[PDB]
RNA sequence: ACCUAUACAUUACCGCUAAAGUAGAUGAUUUAUAUUACUUGUGAUAUAAAUUUUGAAACUUUAGUGAGUAGGAAGGUACAA
RNA sequence: AAGAUCAAGGUUAUGAUAUAAAUGUCCCAGUGGGCCACUUUUGGUAAGCAGAACUGGCGCUGUGGGAUGAACCAAACGUAA
RNA sequence: UUAUUAUAUGCACUUGUAUGAUUAACAAUGCGAAAGAUUCAGGAUACCUUCGGGACCCGUCUUGAAACACGGACCAAGGAG
């Protein structure tokens, strides 16, 4: 007489990527293995993030990439987006770095590398 | 030449020989040999011994883990102390009474009626099969089964057919019946040495002329209020 | 060899019978012959609707310039000839299981340079088509993970 | 004669009666094929003592029981040898069950086939036959 | 282009050779290297360049064909027979079995291969045997 | 004292939910030994034996629970193309 | 008076608990004809009557029990010992 | 001061205890006896029998359907989110 074993046992969260693609779920399969293997939280979160629909991946322009530079203690650093990198023509000076993202446009590749950086597949990162 | 204990199965759990190892307890003279030793040889004159690797290569029968061997811990035996004039309430010997010889490591007892009396040969039963009356006969006289073993009575032989090996053979060996000569010997000394004993108790249902009659009781009697 | 190139003279060839004759040295004949044993009667109702029935699509020949290619080829069964410009989806894909074997002449082989120029160079046939970056540089996982640095 | 299958557990084949969809003996036209009764007057799915079972999960077997014949033989549709041969490493698992469609001069060439690969075929007496 | 990886994921319910009889989970390969008919990742077809076949002999019972792996050099394009390289054996198993774990500085599959070695014992056995017979 | 519901306790088993690992195989791990290093005793190496080719869009492993119309979602089955 | 900057503080300052909770989208079905009982009550002499308050059932609920029984009692039902 | 308990009790062997679902020592019997085929165990297949207990007619609108509510003699095939 089970007083209460009601709701909610069913819970809200994606424990694989609802999407047919080969290439992603290596990719949650590979962070999967560094995740328990290797502690640490970055290997947690980018695991939950390639699980993410469409929506809440919007996609990320290239001026935020260039705000995030002028960020103290940021220089060295390569920035990570889990997602699709577009292109913003307003920033005249697109800083050097390696961007490491999960697709990024053609238009956004070549800003990053004429910058000169590197575009980076998150495997290699 | 020794030391001790565990009296740990009065307990359940305990002691007597933690503290005593204790008050005799060395600090001094831990040297140790033991001497392992393989025969895995590759010894090669040419002699050359090996095994290779028969095999374990996979005819993949799934074949069960062979679950092994439970404990040899001694058949404590219900009070049923030979000789007690027991009741066999079951099996051809159906309601002939019989007396206890011994205890044999199969747990189960050696029941002989005497023999000569009550029908009931050197047989052996279990130990459930059996009330345990209080009547006794004085077991001390017997040359005891301690020449009859496990073994002994086991059979000389069920060999699917005449000794040797494989003649294509023929219905009927003898699967129950001869009877063996050494067998007969050993029944008529024992039952000689019971009657003995036997003959002093006085005539009725199950002791010497006692023996005979087959087992009352009758219409209007109780098998629960029968303190046996 | 896979990708499996031969010479250019291969689109010459006039008569079905000296076809034949390139493809199997070039080692086409089992598949060839994987076609023709299997023609078979249609299993449904399709049989009135002239769908007649299903027979291994053998070999995709690729050519850059039609100099008697497509008549000799036409003939044998299961075996389809395509130009560099259209390669049929279809074609290539069939049933949308990738893996046709595919047969190029070398002139033809070298035109699928410029016709889908590379990641840097232009698809000149396909205005703003730019086959696409790849998700994994190196999609091997094991060696990602074997790894020494991991 | 045939070595069984890998060590099963006795096969509880739990509500072993074909379930018959409620009043099949009542009606020829409501077949004993199972059709669960959805309806506001049913005694059956308020599950009353003596309208029989309907088929409710725990009726489930063991997954280890789980299609195995009681010779162990679990079994694969045989069209034909080259069929046959995948089950040549699986002799201990699976049966060939050659398809009533198939004529007798393969049927000859798929018993054949199975008593050299040593893989139980089901039904051998399969369109045998006095007979051309 | 190649990867032990992406090349189960493409294929794992559109494979010709991975052919499913009725229900029943997962599987069957036909796949010419499976060693074992299981279908996994491990017993097929790449993998790149670690397939044991065997065939036998064609007529009886010379040969267990062993084709010989070939990692990694050829890449492992058509063919020259390179995932494979056809050493045709002879005499008595349990040489050609100690043999094999010689030739497996490649131990991932040494099961596989025996179960082929067996497995072509009844295969080959059967004109010599299938008996009794005292 | 006794009798006794699908309740209640335990156990096997079904499913659903939960919770955890599983994805160095040119490698790993176990077992036995010979040699070598250190040390009492351990590891390295050599040799011999054994296990391991995981639908890693599943399994192994785990626990708690299940009435059910209306209805919703999930996963199959059959039928023609 | 707010925003609020700065410094001080032993133990976070009732008790059990959390089946994790909060939040958003669908603008989703289904519903808009209720019925019954403890208790409280209005109309009516009253009703298996008409109508509230609180709460539980029945509606969607068998099983055991009340001989019987939609609703009362005990109890919520995977399959069995 | 006395008692009690734990530590100072290592190594070899062990059918010793547990190792978290620890059923097996030990034994008897049937029997796989080539094809052929005996014998044993086990079964609400169809269906028959024998015994107990339970089983009121579905679909539906309806608060509630076994209803002295309504359609449906019976069966096949067309047949509706």
């Amino acid at each position: 007489g089970i007083d209460i074993n009601h709701k909610y046992d069913r819970k809200v969260r994606r424990t694989e990527p609802k999407s047919q693609d080969v290439y992603l779920r290596l990719l949650v399969k590979l962070y999967r293995f560094l995740q328990r293997r290797t502690n640490k939280k970055f290997n947690r979160i980018i695991l939950k993030r390639l699980f993410m629909s469409k929506i809440n991946r919007p996609p990320l322009s290239l001026q935020r990439i260039a705000r995030f530079f002028k960020a103290a203690n940021q220089p060295e650093s390569t920035i990570v987006v889990v997602g699709t990198v577009t292109d913003d023509a307003r920033l005249l000076v697109v800083p050097k770095l390696t961007v490491c993202a999960l697709h990024v446009t053609q238009t956004a590749r070549e800003r990053i590398l004429k910058a000169g950086g590197e575009v980076l597949t998150f495997d290699q990162l | 030449k020794g030391k001790k204990h565990p009296v740990n199965s009065y307990l359940k759990g305990g002691i007597l020989r933690y503290s005593k190892a204790q008050m005799y307890k060395r600090r001094a003279l831990y040297r140790l040999k033991d001497k392992k030793s393989p025969v895995v040889e590759k010894a090669k004159v040419p002699i050359k011994k090996s095994k290779a690797s028969y095999p374990t290569k996979t005819f993949v029968k799934k074949r069960p883990s062979k679950a092994n061997f439970s404990e040899h811990k001694r058949n404590t035996r219900r009070n049923l102390t030979p000789g007690t004039v027991l009741i066999l309430l079951a099996g051809r010997h159906q309601g002939k009474r019989v007396v206890l010889l011994k205890v044999l490591a199969s747990g189960l007892l050696l029941v002989t009626g005497p023999f000569a009396l009550n029908s009931c040969p050197l047989r052996r039963v279990s130990q459930r099969y059996v009330i345990g009356t209080s009547s006794k006969v004085d077991l001390g006289a017997f040359k005891v089964p301690e020449h009859l073993n496990d073994a002994y009575f086991r059979r000389l032989k069920a060999k699917k057919d005449k000794k040797t090996g494989e003649a294509d053979i023929f219905a009927a060996k003898k699967e129950r019946f001869v009877p063996n000569e050494q067998r007969k010997k050993d029944q008529k000394e024992v039952d000689a040495a019971l009657l003995k004993v036997i003959k002093a108790h006085p005539e009725g249902k199950f002791f010497a002329k006692y023996l005979q009659n087959m087992f009352a009781l009758h219409s209007s009697q109780y098998p629960h209020r029968m303190r046996f | 060899e896979f990708p499996l190139v031969v010479s250019d003279e291969v689109q010459k060839v006039q008569k079905t019978k000296q076809a034949v004759i390139f493809l199997r040295r070039l080692k086409i004949w089992a598949d060839i012959q994987k076609v023709y044993k299997s023609q078979r009667f249609r299993a449904g109702r399709g049989t009135m609707r002239d769908r007649r029935r299903i027979a291994r699509r053998g070999p995709l020949v690729v050519y850059d310039k039609d100099e008697g290619l497509r008549k000799a080829f036409r003939n044998i069964p299961g075996i389809e000839t395509i130009n560099v410009d259209k390669l049929n989806l279809l074609k290539l894909a069939p049933g949308g299981h990738v893996g046709r074997f595919v047969i190029w002449t070398e002139s033809a082989f070298a035109r699928l340079n410029d016709l889908f120029g590379t990641w840097k160079k232009p698809s000149t046939l396909k205005k703003g088509y730019n086959l696409p970056q790849p998700k994994m540089a190196n999609t091997d996982l094991s060696r990602l993970l074997k790894s020494e640095e991991i | 004669m045939t070595i069984r299958p890998a060590y099963r557990p006795k096969i509880v084949k739990k509500r072993t009666k074909h379930f018959i969809r409620h009043q099949s003996d009542r009606y020829a036209k409501l077949s004993h094929k199972w059709r669960k009764p959805k309806g506001i007057d049913n005694r059956v799915r308020r599950r009353f003592k003596g309208q029989y079972l309907m088929p409710n999960i725990g009726y489930g077997s063991n997954k280890r029981t789980r299609h195995m014949l009681p010779t162990g033989f679990k079994k694969f549709l045989v069209h034909n040898v080259r069929e046959l041969e995948v089950l040549l490493m699986q002799n201990r698992v699976y049966c060939g069950e050659i398809a009533h469609g198939v004529s007798s001069k393969k049927r000859k060439e798929i018993v054949e086939r199975a008593k050299q690969l040593s893989v139980r075929l089901t039904n051998p007496n399969g369109r045998l036959r006095s007979q051309e | 282009a190649t990867s032990s990886h992406l090349n189960w994921l493409i294929i794992r319910n559109n494979n010709a050779f991975l052919l499913k009889k009725r229900d029943v989970k997962k599987p069957f390969s036909t796949e010419p290297n499976n060693l074992a008919s299981v279908s996994s990742y491990r017993y097929s077809g790449i993998v790149h360049k670690k397939t044991l076949g065997v065939v036998p002999a064609a007529d009886k019972k010379g040969f267990t064909a062993v084709l010989k792996k070939g990692k990694y050099a050829q890449r492992p394009a058509k063919n020259t027979v390179r995932v494979d390289f056809k050493a045709g054996p002879r005499r008595s198993l349990k040489k050609l079995k100690n043999l094999l774990i010689g030739s497996k500085y490649r131990k991932d599959l040494t099961q596989a291969a025996l179960r082929r070695a067996s497995a072509v014992l009844r295969s080959q056995k059967p004109a010599p045997v299938k008996g009794k017979k005292a």
